[PDB]
């Protein structure tokens, strides 16, 4: 029974040991210190996934003030900063939206308002450098409307964070996915209502930038939805305006990696929400395994620098740049009968493990 | 369509009091399906082009000051103004985008002497 | 900043008929309809028509059919409302203008005289 | 323990129909024989002029295998106005909710659409056709002059449904009032007497229904799944009804009186996002004659040791008590993103021990997610957290998952052994199949020592052949057999008596039966069912001191019984099953001193 930790470059800046190799029995255990040291200045990329039904028009408008205030703000956050844009409304099926041929284009009764045809998940505009390319997308932005009250959030939060080739996420980059909403989002099981009994199959389903899988597929759990923002590597934060919000921030012990805070009620802070959360998040470290290998167990405990320990994925909190945190894994054999991976909840390394066994 | 009758046609004012002006409309202007009233204020001085100063009965506009506050639901809305200003004399209209849009007569706002 | 530039003044006499221009700047045309509103010399506001600048399909308002007519050069950015067989009661300000909360706007108002 | 999933009952429809969605039993009060009712939501109908209306359909057992479909509606989309449709049936998915009393079957198209009078819209209000004796007529309580959003517009009436004993059909309607959701309770009676084709709109004079409550309910489909049972002590079932996006995303069930509707209880979830009342389900599950009640939460995330979510869905289940209070467990599935506990079916006495018994499905389980029904049994403590016979699917998914156990329902004997059987859906590969009860022995098996202490020098007896003086003793056995349903009168056994076993194999052995000096003895035994214990004795002698690990030992004396399983069967093939619950090993010490 031994534990290697190999004397080679490494490849990892942020995690290290990124590469582990040990040797079990039953019945018997190692440990190693894994270090996790957050870096200063880095390229973020930041998605503005946004609700676009009639009640956000008020909030929409404000997104044209945001592209170069933020860009300047995030100067001091940041290395590299690239925005990019989509939006939602619902699924297009009854009752969720009318079905009467003559307002199926056009779901607001309003005559003061030209809205958009109702959609689940658009991509409108890929990730980019290009500030003023930001504001055009959103300045030429409709809006949209259905009939229920609960919009398709997590849907479209499942198609922004995996399909990778379409949104153009960067693996050298910090992955923001901030999500703008009023009111609260629909359930997997609520799908039921339209007819759809089709479990989400987590994959990637956009053709022309639009997502169309929409109206067959229902929407993602909150299991499978953090499942594949945390396998992206993807940090989500919420913007919420309404009395709701509170319905998103007590959903955050349940999708580890987010974050959410309220848009105030004349949406004048909108950069300040981006910018404070983003802050946040960087200062936050804590860890999660992914244990395929049968028989073995880990316990992780998270060394503060202040000295307190924080068992498993609770980690560490107001942690800065130039402040390593020390996690302490131990792997244990319990029976006989491959890898796990060791990895921080929002970054892009991670630590694998190689469990040799004999018995 | 739908008749929108606004009353008073005129109101005097002195600077500084609270004025309030309403307007009914032939049927109900609330959508059961977003729970909105659509109905707008809209101010017009002379010699210019009208502007929206507050859009589903209560939602103020932007460049718009907070002394203007719409109220109302169904189909009886009021406009009133707190500690009107000399700024303020302008005819004001109600408007409805329930079916077609039509406007009502308007309120003509005068200065006391 | 969006911007709804109409043409200048006209002078017809009874029956003769008019086209009144508006042009749009600062949005894209074909992305919000134009609506039509009449101001007589001294009354309020009437609502006459909108057109979808998409479809090119107008709507009229009841007391408006027949003598109006509604049309689009998309080319140009530009709506035109065209009033025929005018008659003496047609002597108005002619607004164009978008309703579309975000962003609103209306023209100067073409003075329209009938002899 | 007991179903039989080597030969069960395999029926199919149209592909693309899911046909299996929804199924229940029908059994008419004098027919002499039974039909399975299973829903195809999607299927393509011959009305003139609608595209996947979707039907429910007759299956025969007895024979063949074969399914025909029943004509509640044969017409197509009735007209308002000239070239103006009122009404719109195509993928209504009629079917989708189905169930039966007995000569009364009622079915629902939860997504039927029309325009109301008032103006030219689309609205999902929803309705049921309610068909017994020969006469069929359409129940629509949703379709009324309360319309649109703040109305009952989009009810989405027959969503889910269940019957009263009284003879009262409970309905869900999850989208009424803004998604509020309500639920209506009306009489058969009514229904069939006040019926009139040429009316839309049709009011009933014993109906009850809940009403519209404050925004802050918005959104919480209240009668998304409902179920009933006596929870007050009056003799009328009351209403169950889950509400899973209520108290913000929790999920609720309340439980209302059967009489007047008014609230008796309110249960909420734990969990944000569990979806708590999914499905719901009452039966007496512990025999203290009490309706207990099991409520769903599929979605339910399940907290590990590091703080990690998993996935599995969990069951609410909470016993009633004579003083209208409940005690409460919590049954977590076993497998992540199975959806445990998003249909539960109580089978009644299953086993026929006293207790009812439960199934509860996990869809999404099973190797390539095939989906899998656990069956629980019950029992005076309440629901047996550990299952006792898992039912795996047995088909590929071709576009989705064939979701086995996605519906369910039990307590119907359809073979008529008394033992009830459970159909069990598979609607994404357009299958339903019926798992058959096996019939439950209890064996009483006995096992006695004639002296237990001896010694070797206690010479009682001679060897056969040649007669040399022993030690001996005797062993005693018996065994009676009976069961509570249609068992074969004659049940065939297999029983093994061995001696002085516990040592290391090779050893010597130095308890042998006298006839052929061995440690081992079989016998075929043949033992009416319910009449004496067959009995034997053998008789057993020490070797002496010279071949031996030991002088001073115990000597244990097992017995070990079994079926014969070859002549042990019925009419149709199905095989009786010993009670898993009694261990078929049995021993006692004899010692040398
Ligand atoms: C299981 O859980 C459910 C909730 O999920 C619970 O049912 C709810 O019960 C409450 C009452 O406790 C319902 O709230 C209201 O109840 C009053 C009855 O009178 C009581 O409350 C008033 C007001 O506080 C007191 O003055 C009085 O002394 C009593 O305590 C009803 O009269 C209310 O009706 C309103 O709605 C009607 C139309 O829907 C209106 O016509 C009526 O005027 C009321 O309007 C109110 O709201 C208006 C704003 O929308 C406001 O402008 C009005 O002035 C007024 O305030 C109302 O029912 C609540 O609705 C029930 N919710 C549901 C979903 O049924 C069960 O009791 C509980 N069961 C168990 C066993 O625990
Ligand atoms: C950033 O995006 C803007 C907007 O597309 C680019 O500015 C345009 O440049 C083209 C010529 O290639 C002109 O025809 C357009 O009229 C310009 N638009 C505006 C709004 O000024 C700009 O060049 C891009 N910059 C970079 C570095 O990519
Ligand atoms: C994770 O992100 C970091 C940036 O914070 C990446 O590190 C950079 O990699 C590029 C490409 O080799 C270098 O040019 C930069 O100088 C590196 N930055 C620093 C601070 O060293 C890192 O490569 C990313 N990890 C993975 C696996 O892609
Ligand atoms: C990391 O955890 C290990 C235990 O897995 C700690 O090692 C133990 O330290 C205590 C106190 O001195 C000894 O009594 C144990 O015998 C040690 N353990 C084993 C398992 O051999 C280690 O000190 C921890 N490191 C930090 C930095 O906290
Ligand atoms: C019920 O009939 C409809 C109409 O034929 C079937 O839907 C068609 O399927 C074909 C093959 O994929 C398409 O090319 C047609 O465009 C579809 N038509 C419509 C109107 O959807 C439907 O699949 C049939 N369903 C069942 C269960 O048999
Ligand atoms: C993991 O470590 C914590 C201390 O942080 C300890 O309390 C817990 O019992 C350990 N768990 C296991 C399974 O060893
Ligand atoms: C903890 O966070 C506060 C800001 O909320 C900061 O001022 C303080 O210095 C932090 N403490 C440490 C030890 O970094
Ligand atoms: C419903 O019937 C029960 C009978 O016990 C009675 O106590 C209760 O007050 C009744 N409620 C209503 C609303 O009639
Ligand atoms: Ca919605
Ligand atoms: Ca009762
Ligand atoms: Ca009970
Ligand atoms: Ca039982
Ligand atoms: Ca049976
Ligand atoms: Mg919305």
């Amino acid at each position: 029974v031994h534990v290697i930790i190999p004397t080679e470059n490494e490849i990892n800046t942020q995690v290290t040991p990124g590469e582990v190799s040990i040797q079990l029995r039953p019945g018997a255990e190692a440990n190693f210190m894994l270090k996790v040291h957050p870096l200063k200045k880095y390229p973020v990329d930041l998605y503005y996934l946004v609700d676009v039904s009639a009640s956000m028009h008020n909030n929409i408008e404000k997104l044209n003030s945001v592209g170069n205030d933020l860009s300047r703000k995030m100067a001091f956050f940041s290395r590299d900063f690239r925005l990019g844009f989509g939006s939602y409304v619902d699924k297009t099926v009854s009752p969720y939206i009318s079905i009467h041929p003559e307002r199926i284009h056009n779901q607001c009764s309003d005559y003061n308002l030209d809205c958009m045809p109702p959609h689940g998940y658009i991509h409108v505009l890929s990730l980019t450098e290009n500030i003023t390319e930001f504001e055009k997308a959103v300045h030429r932005q409709k809006i949209s409307g259905n009939i229920d009250t609960p919009e398709g959030g997590f849907d479209a939060m499942l198609q922004a964070a995996v399909c990778e080739s379409h949104i153009g996420w960067r693996k050298e980059a910090k992955r923001l996915l901030l999500v703008m909403t009023d009111q609260t989002s629909h359930l997997a099981l609520d799908s039921k209502l339209a007819g759809i009994v089709v479990p989400n199959d987590g994959n990637c389903h956009l053709k022309n930038n639009v997502y169309v899988k929409s109206t067959t597929m229902e929407h993602p759990s909150l299991g499978q939805l953090s499942e594949k923002l945390i396998d992206n590597n993807i940090n989500v934060i919420f913007a919420v305006q309404g009395k709701q919000f509170h319905w998103y921030k007590d959903l955050l012990p349940l999708l580890p990696g987010t974050i959410a805070g309220e848009i105030e009620s004349k949406a004048a802070n909108l950069n300040n929400l981006v910018v404070e959360a983003y802050q946040k998040l960087i200062s936050e470290v804590k860890v999660q395994v992914e244990n395929q290998v049968q028989g073995i167990y880990f316990n992780i405990t998270a060394i503060c620098p202040d000295g307190s320990r924080k068992p498993g994925m609770e980690g560490c909190r107001n942690v800065t740049s130039n402040d390593e945190v020390l996690f302490n894994v131990t792997v244990t054999m319990k029976k006989c009968d491959n890898y796990a991976i060791i990895k921080p909840i929002g970054f892009n390394e991670t630590a694998k493990i190689h469990i040799h066994r004999n018995c | 369509d739908i008749v929108m009758t606004q009353s008073p046609s005129s109101l005097a004012v002195s600077a500084g009091e609270k004025v309030t002006m309403s307007c009914k409309s032939s049927q109900s202007l609330l959508n059961s399906r977003t729970r909105k009233n659509y109905l707008a204020w809209y101010q017009q001085k002379p010699g210019q082009s009208p502007r929206l100063l507050i859009y589903w009965a209560s939602t103020r506009e932007s460049g718009v000051p907070d002394r203007f506050t719409g109220s109302g639901s169904g189909t009886d809305f009021t406009l009133t103004i707190s500690s009107v200003q000399a700024e303020d004399l302008a005819v004001y209209y109600c408007k409805q985008s329930y079916n077609l849009l039509s406007f009502g007569a308007g309120t003509k706002l005068e200065l006391k002497a | 900043q969006i911007q709804l530039v109409q043409s200048g003044p006209e002078l017809k006499k009874p029956g003769e008929t008019v086209k009144i221009s508006c042009k749009a700047s600062g949005y894209t045309f074909t992305d919000y309809s134009m609506h039509w509103v009449k101001q007589a010399p001294g009354k309020g506001l009437k609502w006459v028509a909108r057109i979808n600048t998409e479809t090119g399909e107008p709507t009229f308002a009841d007391d408006f059919r027949g003598r109006f007519a509604v049309s689009l050069e998309t080319s140009a950015s530009t709506a035109y409302l065209q009033i025929n067989n005018l008659k003496n009661e047609d002597t108005a300000t002619y607004f164009c203008a978008i309703f579309y909360y975000g962003r609103d706007s209306w023209g100067q108002g073409t003075t329209l005289t009938v002899s | 323990f007991n179903l039989d999933v080597d030969s069960p009952a395999e029926y199919s429809g149209p592909e693309g129909s899911y046909f299996g969605f929804a199924v229940d039993f029908f059994v008419p009060s004098a027919s002499s024989r039974m039909f399975l009712l299973v829903g195809a939501p999607k299927a393509n109908t011959t009305q003139p002029g609608i595209v996947e209306g979707g039907q429910v359909l007759k299956c025969d057992w007895s024979s063949t295998r074969r399914c025909q479909p029943i004509e509640f509606d044969a017409t197509g989309n009735r007209d308002y106005a000239k070239d103006d449709p009122l009404e719109f049936k195509s993928h209504q998915w009629f079917g989708a909710s189905v169930r039966s009393k007995q000569d009364k079957i009622l079915a629902c198209a939860p997504l039927y659409h029309w325009r109301t009078e008032m103006k030219q819209e689309r609205e999902p209000v929803g309705t049921c056709f309610l068909q017994d004796g020969t006469k069929t007529v359409e129940y629509a309580p949703c379709r009324s002059q309360d319309i649109d959003a703040d109305g009952q517009g989009f009810c989405q009436g027959g969503f889910s449904i269940d019957f009263t004993k009284a003879d009262r059909v409970l309905l869900g309607g999850p989208g009424s009032f803004y998604w509020q959701g309500q639920l209506i309770s009306d009489q058969v009676a009514e229904i069939v007497s006040k019926y009139d084709p040429n009316v839309y709109s049709i009011k009933y004079n014993n109906q009850l229904a809940t009403r519209t409550a404050q925004a802050i309910f918005d959104d919480s489909y209240l009668g998304y799944s409902v179920a009933v049972g006596d929870f007050n002590g009056d003799g009328i079932d009351d209403f169950v009804s889950g509400v899973p996006r209520a108290a913000r995303t929790l999920g609720m069930v309340y439980i209302y009186d059967g009489k007047n509707m008014s609230s008796l209880y309110n249960f909420t979830g734990e969990q944000m996002a569990a979806y708590f009342g999914f499905s719901v389900a009452a039966t007496d599950i512990n025999g203290d004659d009490y309706a207990d009640v099991f409520i769903g939460a599929p979605l339910f995330m399940d907290r590990g040791s590091d703080g990690k979510l998993q996935e599995v869905g969990q069951v609410s289940v909470s016993l009633q008590r004579a003083s209208g209070d409940f005690q409460t467990t919590k049954l977590n599935g076993f497998e992540v993103f199975a959806r445990f506990g998003s249909a539960i079916a109580p089978l009644g006495d299953l086993d026929q021990d006293g207790f009812n018994d439960i199934a509860i499905a996990a869809p999404y389980g099973g190797e390539d997610k095939k989906g899998i029904v656990y069956i629980f049994n019950g029992r005076s403590t309440g629901l047996n957290a550990v299952p006792s016979q898992i039912l795996e699917g047995q088909w590929a998914a071709r576009s989705m998952p064939p979701s086995f156990g996605y519906s369910m329902k039990g307590a119907t004997d359809i073979d008529k052994n008394g033992y009830p059987d459970l159909i069990v859906g598979a609607f994404g590969v357009d299958r339903a199949i019926l798992y058959r009860a096996r019939p439950v022995i209890t064996v009483n098996a006995g096992l006695e020592v004639y002296p237990s202490i001896l010694n070797q020098d206690n010479k009682t007896c001679s060897l056969p052949g040649t007669a040399l003086k022993v030690s001996c003793f005797n062993v005693r056995f018996c065994l009676k057999a009976d069961g509570k349903g249609v068992l074969p009168r004659k049940l065939n056994f297999q029983v093994e008596l061995l001696l002085d076993k516990l040592k290391q194999k090779g050893a010597i052995r130095r308890a042998l039966f006298l006839y052929s000096r061995s440690p081992s003895h079989s016998k075929n035994m043949t033992i009416s069912r319910g009449g004496l214990m067959q009995c034997e004795e053998l008789i057993a002698y020490l070797r002496d001191e010279s071949e031996f690990r030991d002088k001073l030992t115990p000597i244990t004396i097992f017995m070990e019984y079994r079926l014969d399983y070859r002549t042990a069967a019925d009419t149709t093939g199905l095989q009786p099953i010993l009670n898993q619950f009694t261990p078929a090993n049995i021993s006692r010490q004899a010692h040398i001193l």
